């Protein structure tokens, strides 16, 4: 039915979590009519399009929200700048007094010429239309454009902050969550509340109970024991019987070499090596990843990885 | 509604531009004698190109600036039809100016004009040069087709040294009486990277958000990987200590800094570092290789760890 | 019509040897579907059978591949256009070759359109698909058919189409395209046009499958075993003048190096060089020079 | 149900041709006291408000309130089929989602029936803040249409200025500047032809000209137009539809 990523949206500005400094500064901006152009950037699912929407609903009303807020996605399309944006920023709204708000979601998919045009539009109409850009890679935004507006990095949510909200969601709903299912959910989410709530809802709706095994099977994430097995084949076996074992496991479950390689890197850093061997393992694994990035055979790259581990 | 400091303290005459003493000296000569050629000012952002062209046009024309100057931004329609109608009718328009003065057609962001527009602008530049002078500005001076550069003096602009940004920042601080400290000013100069408009924007944003200016506070509004952590990571990599450098690397990765940002800061810090010389060059080589591999799209933590392993094994 | 489609399954519980996928596909009325498995194991055939069962012969499903050259935006745009039996089925083939940023966008497109269109992601690796797409989908592994079944079905095809092929010919046909029933059937089809039905010997299969004969591989190892650089130059020149691609030589050379009695150090070195040469060839390097280099490494490894 | 008989459908046709190009689709709010239409254009810069009282119609019968969100383009396309002197009967059944326009003839042997398909519009009635204007110019509609259509040739921004001795409309553009100044007539031969400037404080404002040209397409409705305005308040162009109501365009000033 209704997804939990929408039912538990923070409707106000204080229901946001883990960004108390940024939220307090934006609230102070609102109180003093000093709201500058904002550039909210960071990893997905961290609360950007919710922060600015709460700020808007606090700033305008619900009927002024169609004629004084231009929610525009930048991934649909230089014409979008001199088109609707320049025609929205330059004109007043008839009876309403106050600035307007333009919300450019995915503001980093814009070509550089479009960002030049938009920077001039911003610079011109800066007292009747406040722009709020939203992106994931501030490096993709022209330094010129970013200079114009104050920047806010919405980093990922630490697991201490985000666990109470998940506990409130669990208690409000009826989810029999284990003491580690929460841990295997926080880990797999990797710090974006959207993915955490989505995974939780989908697994609870598919299997009926969340634990450290059910979430790992619902998301198809390679289990830790399997990667331990692969590292053991590589580290304590013959070359050919390791190739055979690893290939059989890699085809048994759906498993590529990118994921094997990532988890094996984490394990190389986990387990104890003479610290002059992991310099070799790390170098070779970072070369195998580049080799795989160009569309090569995985039957020769897997063998190269086993060769890398055969320094032992 | 008070306007930002980027504009409240915009220099209104070329004696106040701190950018590039030689080029601004040439432009003061032109503002004195008065017969400017079509000039293309090219350079990195934030360094005072638009300001220089505006101050030059003002000092040339004077009170006829409303009548003799035509500015066309990137936010204005500048297709082939506008170049063939509006710019041409302005070049042909009669304005009576003093002996050596000419009308000025400022095409800001000249690298944003399509090729057809510049082709249509060539002969307008060439014919009416007896009464009309063009002053283009751009960042990528190769986006301007060659026949347009052939009829313009290509004035190059360069990034600002840290001393110039510091002088202008102190001139602004004196007028605003903002409480500061040396570490805060060094933080602003580090986050600016030459852009004199970035520095002012960071100064105003920091002062308006918090007041007092200290590095701890500067890195609370800019918020890029603290250069002390990157210095510590490079130091661990100098002592061939991989397990202690990957510590800092995974710490930075935990806070969600994109690997492009991590590499940018690692490069900018390893360039002005305190290693040997040959070792510094051997480090910068590997950092450049990994930057290539990350810009290409292989941006996983494994590539950063491989870079750390190479940096370690350079020093045995 | 080609034999790869003439002999596709027409129903769900009909011929598909996989049982736990054909049972759930009856209740498919977990909103989406996610099939993964080795190529040529009835991935698309099964969903097409399910769609011909559900919708009907005249009710005719947009099938497109997510590995397009035209970026990801045109893919999701086409999905939106197709969006407007209370739903329609869109198939995404090669859905693992999408970068994570392109799957994030396909995720938004498929979750904003989660009311009228059902999705089916077909891939060879479920680990390459990110956790949102898999978490929204229901997985189904497709394991290849057993070797004996392969030969059985191929004989059935060769008797339904009257293609006189030896039984050892069928064994070699399934051996030359390992566990790839689609590839084996396509080879059987395109290898009878090459003869007009007179006789299809294993040489025709070896030519169509692009497999360099095992004699040339044994010659390469005989040269690099002990000999001057002139022998390597000669054998590589003869192997290139024959037309055999360097990818196939690298592939088969690796297959021989791995499962033989070379030392672990030698196998490690030779396989590292094989991987480097494979990337070099994939980057457009010249086959003659890469083969010369690989043979020089193999020679200095074996001769010592 | 909604049953209204208009003796001269020319009025309805001119209204639809005045609203056709400013707003695409509007919510005709039918009531027992009259007909209203308040809506702002797609750019939210101008707000048209039409009112047609009940007494202007011959037999206006409305028992329950209605909100017929007609598509104005299609409605005008249908109204074009009517004659110039036809009697027009609008009939909206209690709830049928169709509006029957019946174009009778001027007592002849032709009757036309049209069933315009309505569409559901999300009605919104924004408050029009009642305000006191500092200048009220009353001028022959032909002159205002001419002034706007002329200054549109020069610039896209008309600067309207109310002094006491006359109102002047200025404009400036690439080909120079031009300003048309009208003085209030003292010997009004025809009360239509007069230009009466009720001035309480000298004002000066700037307005776009696309929208003033959109307003001046209602000139066949009335001979006199009333430009009422004050500082920092949207100008009000009023055309009085004779003895049956009015058509009032609001326009927000121009920035800079
Ligand atoms: N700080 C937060 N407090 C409460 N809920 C949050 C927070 N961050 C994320 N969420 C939840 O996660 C959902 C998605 O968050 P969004 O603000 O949409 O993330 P996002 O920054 O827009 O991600 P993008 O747009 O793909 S970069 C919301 O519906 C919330 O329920
Ligand atoms: N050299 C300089 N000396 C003094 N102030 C400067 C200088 N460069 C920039 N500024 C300040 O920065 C503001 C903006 O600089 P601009 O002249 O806009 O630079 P710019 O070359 O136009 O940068 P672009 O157009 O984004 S590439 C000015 O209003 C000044 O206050
Ligand atoms: N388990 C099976 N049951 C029935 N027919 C099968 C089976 N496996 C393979 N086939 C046959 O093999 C042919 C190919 O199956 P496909 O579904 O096209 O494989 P595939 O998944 O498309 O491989 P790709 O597209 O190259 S990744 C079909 O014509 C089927 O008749
Ligand atoms: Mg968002
Ligand atoms: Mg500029
Ligand atoms: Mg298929």
């Amino acid at each position: 039915n209704l997804p939990w990523v929408e039912k538990y949206r923070p409707q106000t500005l204080n229901d946001l979590i883990s960004h108390q400094d940024i939220l307090s500064t934006i609230q102070k901006f609102i109180n003093e009519d000093r709201l500058p152009h904002l550039l909210l950037y960071g990893p997905p699912g961290t609360g950007k399009t919710s922060t600015i929407l709460a700020c808007a609903k606090q700033l305008y009303k619900d009927k002024e929200f169609g004629s004084m807020v231009l929610e525009l996605n930048a991934s649909d399309d230089i014409d979008i700048i001199r088109g609707p944006i320049l025609s929205f920023a330059s004109t007043r709204t008839i009876f309403k007094k106050g600035f307007k708000l333009v919300i450019l979601d995915e503001a980093d998919a814009m070509t550089q010429d479009a960002q030049n045009a938009l920077r001039r539009v911003i610079e011109k109409f800066t007292e009747n239309t406040r722009f709020c850009l939203i992106c994931n890679y501030l490096s993709k935004i022209i330094p010129a454009l970013q200079s114009r507006c104050t920047r806010f990095r919405f980093g990922p949510l630490t697991p201490e902050l985000m666990v109470p909200r998940l506990e409130h969601v669990v208690e409000e709903e009826k989810v029999d969550i284990s003491e580690d299912g929460m841990k295997a959910l926080v880990t797999l989410s990797s710090g974006d509340m959207r993915r955490a709530l989505n995974i939780l809802q989908s697994t609870n709706m598919a299997f009926g109970k969340v634990t450290e095994e059910t979430v790992y099977t619902c998301t198809g994430h390679p289990l830790k024991s399997d990667i331990a097995n692969i590292l053991d084949w590589m580290l304590n076996q013959d070359f050919t019987t390791a190739y055979r074992n690893i290939t059989e496991l890699k085809t048994l479950k759906g498993l590529a070499l990118h994921d094997i390689l990532t988890e094996i890197h984490l394990f190389v850093h986990r387990v104890d090596f003479p610290s002059s061997v992991r310099i070799h393992l790390l170098t070779k694994m970072a070369d195998i990843e580049y080799r795989l990035s160009v569309g090569t055979n995985e039957k020769i790259q897997l063998s190269s990885l086993i060769a890398a581990f055969q320094v032992t | 509604y008070e306007l930002p400091w980027v504009e409240k303290y915009r220099p209104v005459k070329l004696n106040e531009i701190v950018g590039n003493e030689d080029t601004v000296s040439r432009l003061e000569v032109f503002a004195r004698e008065g017969n400017v050629p079509n000039i293309i000012i090219a350079g990195p952002p934030g360094t005072g190109k638009t300001t220089s062209i505006l101050c030059l046009a003002r000092a040339l024309l004077g009170p006829a600036l409303k009548d003799a100057m035509l500015e066309l931004n990137a936010s204005n329609d500048r297709g082939i039809d506008v170049v063939r109608n509006k710019i041409k009718m302005f070049a042909q328009q009669k304005v009576t100016l003093p002996k050596g003065r000419h009308k000025i057609i400022i095409l800001d962001e000249a690298d944003s004009m399509t090729d057809g527009a510049q082709q249509a602008l060539r002969r307008t530049m060439e014919i009416y040069s007896k009464t009309t002078r063009f002053a283009l500005a751009c960042n990528a001076s190769d986006k301007i087709i060659e026949p347009i550069q052939s009829r313009c003096a290509v004035l190059r602009y360069t990034k600002l040294t840290d001393a110039q940004i510091l002088t202008r920042l102190m001139n602004v601080i004196e007028k605003e009486r903002v409480p500061y400290t040396d570490d805060g000013l060094e933080a602003i100069i580090f986050t600016a990277q030459g852009d004199m408009r970035q520095a002012l924007n960071n100064l105003q944003s920091t002062f308006s958000g918090f007041g007092f200016i200290n590095s701890e506070n500067v890195f609370k509004v800019c918020d890029e990987p603290h250069p002390l952590l990157v210095k510590e990571m490079i130091q661990h990599c100098v002592n061939a200590n991989i397990d202690e450098a990957y510590k800092i690397l995974a710490h930075l990765w935990h806070l969600g800094y994109s690997p492009e940002d991590i590499i940018g800061n690692i490069f900018r810090v390893c360039k002005t570092f305190q290693m040997a010389e040959y070792l510094k060059l051997e480090f910068i080589k590997e950092i450049g290789y990994t930057h290539m591999k990350i810009a290409e799209g292989v941006n996983s933590l494994l590539q950063m760890a491989g870079l750390l392993a190479r940096l370690c094994q350079k020093t045995m | 019509v080609p034999w790869v489609e003439k002999y596709r399954p027409k129903c769900v519980d009909e011929v598909a040897f996989q049982e736990e996928v054909v049972a759930v596909l009856k209740k498919s009325l977990e909103p989406n579907l996610l099939f993964y498995g080795p190529p040529g194991t009835g991935k698309t055939s099964t969903i097409l059978a399910a769609a011909r069962e559900l919708f009907g012969p005249e009710l005719f499903v947009l099938e497109l591949n997510a590995s397009d050259e035209r970026g990801i935006q045109v893919v999701r745009e086409k999905v939106k256009n197709f969006a407007q039996p209370p739903f329609k089925i869109v198939i995404l083939d090669e859905a693992d070759s999408m970068t994570s940023a392109a799957q994030a966008a396909l995720r938004r497109t498929m979750e904003k359109e989660s009311k009228t269109t059902r999705f089916c992601l077909i891939c060879n690796y479920v680990s390459r698909i990110i956790e949102p797409l898999t978490s929204r989908c229901s997985k189904f592994r497709f394991k290849p058919l057993s070797d004996k079944i392969q030969q059985q079905r191929l004989l059935d095809i060769a008797k339904k189409e009257n293609v006189k092929i030896s039984d050892e010919g069928i064994a070699y046909l399934v051996k030359v395209s390992e566990g790839d029933l689609r590839k084996a059937i396509t080879f059987l089809q395109s290898a009878t046009r090459l003869t007009g039905g007179k006789e299809i010997t294993e040489k025709v299969i070896t030519d169509i499958a692009g497999v360099i004969p095992a004699e040339k591989i044994d010659g390469v190892f005989a040269a690099c075993q002990s000999g001057s650089f002139d022998k390597l130059e000669a054998v590589v020149k003869d192997l290139i003048d024959e037309g055999h691609a360097a990818t196939q030589l690298v592939n088969q050379l690796h297959d021989v190096v791995v499962e033989n009695n070379l030392s672990d150090k030698q196998k490690s070195i030779i396989t590292e060089k094989l991987a480097e040469v494979d990337k070099c060839l994939a980057d457009g390097a010249d086959e003659h020079l890469q083969l010369i280099s690989l043979c020089a490494t193999v020679m200095q490894q074996l001769s010592q | 149900m909604f049953e209204a008989r208009l003796v001269q459908g020319s009025i309805l046709k001119k209204v639809l041709e005045a609203l056709k190009d400013l707003i695409n689709e509007a919510c005709w709010d039918i009531s027992s006291s009259g007909v209203n239409l308040q809506s702002m254009d797609s750019s939210h810069v101008s707000l048209v408000q039409l009112t047609l009282r009940s007494e202007g119609f011959d037999t206006y019968r409305c028992d329950r309130n209605l909100a017929m969100g007609v598509n104005l383009t299609s409605m005008s396309k249908i109204l074009k089929c009517a004659g110039n002197e036809d009697i027009i009967t609008l009939r909206a059944e209690d709830n049928a989602d169709t509006l029957a326009l019946v174009f009778e003839a001027p007592n002849q042997e032709k009757v036309s029936d049209y069933e315009m398909k309505l569409m559901d519009l999300d009605v919104e009635q924004l408050g029009i803040p009642e305000q006191e204007y500092s200048c009220v110019v009353k001028m022959p509609s032909g002159e205002f249409a001419r002034i706007c259509r002329d200054l549109s040739h020069i610039g896209d921004a008309v600067v309207i200025s109310c002094a006491k001795d006359g109102v002047k409309f200025s404009a400036s553009g690439e080909l120079g500047n031009g300003n048309i100044k009208l003085s209030q007539t003292s010997n009004v031969d025809k009360e239509e032809e007069a230009v009466t400037i009720e001035m309480n404080e000298p004002v000066q404002l700037t307005f776009a000209l696309r929208y003033l040209n959109f307003f001046t397409k209602a000139t066949p409705l009335s001979s006199t137009v009333t430009l009422s305005m004050s500082a920092d308040v949207p100008l009000v162009v009023e055309y009085k539809i004779a003895d049956m109501g009015h058509l009032k365009y609001y326009l927000a000033p121009k920035i800079e």
